[PDB]
């Protein structure tokens, strides 16, 4: 399997940013929290393979819907809340372990499709400021996303 | 070591914040000893920039007071905090959308690194004021002890009553400004503004706030005077309004549109502090 030592599940962020520097925001399907898209890497891929994967499987977009502007340099990793460990499952993940990549959208708003995949991860997303889902993400995540929102600030900062 | 600054706007000292990209819980304890001048930072007022709460803003912000209590003054720390984001990179937008404890506001950062509010449009009814008369008038006689007094009234949102003087230095304003400010025509007491009209576009201004007595920089009684000014025909569109505690520039179009409000935030310092 692909977690870790330390019960790490690789993983991969896309922060997706419109030309208005918004950002999109993206809401866990049949359930009423939102998030940024993430998703597992997968045996044999890299980083930025797992990461045009699960776009297009999660959010509908093509290489060449969109520009890669960034990525964080090493794995920012997250703790599950222990309530929702799953012990019994071999071998045990506890968190996961995350690259993120600042997206920017080159095509219209019209090319994301949240149902390509058999089973989606979304059922609805907006464009939200930037730094809003510093505060709306879940707890859990909050200390990955500052920091992700940090690095990334300077490069959307500058597409005016 | 949390970072922070020290900014000064509207003569007030503001530490400043940024709790969007640090991870700070601003407790009633932290902020009283970050109050202490030896003990932590030193402040007037500690002025936090958040997150937003809304979609459609980009940030929020908080003031707290050295006794630790959230301080709802509306444009309070509006200007600290338009230079403060711009200048630590969290926007590069000059129209910036906010949030904070007395509603939303948007904020223009000028090309002087100036910022510009939007304070609304002057209501001249005294039943808005509130202010005791039959009907708006652009002057308004009163008597004040054995002295009679001539004046304009307005509301920003709050009540103020402006007198013409011909030198603030040498104006009455602590036996006339007790006098007028809970004067029985103003049953909410009023504001009482000392403008000394230099030029169409220029005037010097006291002002003896409601219950509070003479401050050194009373934003919406800058406006009050200069819309009563307008109002009366003695000012231009656009005015200096020179404060004791600095520079304000008005710009009101008259009746149909908004008044706006234009003042400076000096970055006085950077610094941190482990908590
Ligand atoms: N309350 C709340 N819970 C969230 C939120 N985001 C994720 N979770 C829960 O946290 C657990 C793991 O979520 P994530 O780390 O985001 O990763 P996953 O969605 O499992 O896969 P991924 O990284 O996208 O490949 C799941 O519980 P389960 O493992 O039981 O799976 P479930 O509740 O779905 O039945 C999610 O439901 C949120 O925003 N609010
Ligand atoms: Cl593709
Ligand atoms: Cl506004
Ligand atoms: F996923
Ligand atoms: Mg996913
Ligand atoms: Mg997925
Ligand atoms: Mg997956
Ligand atoms: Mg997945």
């Amino acid at each position: 399997s692909m977690i870790d030592d330390d019960g790490y599940r690789p993983n991969v962020g896309i922060v997706i940013c419109n030309r208005q520097g918004q950002v999109m925001w993206a809401r866990r399907f049949g359930q009423h929290s939102w998030q940024f898209p993430q998703g597992g890497i997968n045996p044999g891929e890299s980083a930025e393979q797992a990461m045009y994967r699960e776009l297009f499987e999660e959010v509908g977009l093509s290489r060449k819907d969109v520009r890669i502007l960034a990525s964080t340099r090493n794995w920012l990793r997250y703790k599950l809340p222990k309530r929702l460990v799953r012990w019994d499952t071999k071998p045990v993940c506890i968190g996961q372990k995350q690259k993120w990549f600042l997206l920017q959208l080159v095509s219209g708003d019209a090319e994301i499709n949240m149902q390509t995949s058999s089973t989606p991860e979304f059922d609805g997303w907006r464009w939200v400021s930037y730094w809003y889902p510093v505060r709306q993400v879940v707890s859990f995540k909050r200390d990955v996303y500052r920091r992700v929102m940090k690095e990334f600030a300077s490069v959307v900062m500058s597409l005016a | 070591s949390m970072q922070f600054s020290k900014m000064h706007g509207l003569g007030n000292d503001f530490m400043v914040v940024d709790a969007v990209t640090q991870n700070v819980f601003f407790s009633p304890e932290l902020i009283r000893r970050l109050a202490d001048a030896h003990l932590g930072v030193g402040f007037d007022q500690l002025l936090v920039v958040e997150p937003p709460y809304d979609p459609e803003l980009d940030f929020h912000y908080r003031i707290f007071n050295a006794d630790g209590s959230e301080v709802a003054q509306c444009g309070n720390g509006a200007r600290c905090f338009a230079r403060f984001v711009r200048l630590k990179g969290l926007t590069n937008k000059r129209d910036i959308r906010v949030s904070t404890a007395n509603g939303r506001m948007v904020l223009t950062v000028t090309d002087d690194d100036l910022v510009r509010v939007n304070m609304g449009e002057p209501n001249f009814e005294p039943s808005a004021v509130p202010f005791r008369a039959n009907k708006a008038e652009k002057t308004y006689i009163m008597r004040a002890a054995e002295q009679t007094i001539l004046c304009g009234v307005v509301s920003m949102g709050n009540p103020h009553c402006v007198i013409q003087v011909d030198d603030v230095d040498t104006a009455a304003v602590e036996t006339l400004g007790p006098v007028l400010e809970s004067h029985e025509r103003f049953p909410e007491r009023a504001n009482i503004g000392f403008m000394q009209v230099v030029k169409r576009e220029h005037i010097r201004l006291r002002v003896y706030e409601r219950g509070a007595g003479e401050t050194q920089a009373c934003g919406s009684g800058a406006c009050a005077a200069v819309a009563v000014g307008i109002q009366q025909g003695l000012l231009a569109e656009e005015v200096r309004v020179e404060l004791p505690g600095g520079r304000l520039d008005i710009a009101w179009k008259g009746p149909g549109h908004p008044l706006y409000m234009t003042g400076p935030a000096v970055h006085v310092a950077d610094g941190f502090i482990h908590l």
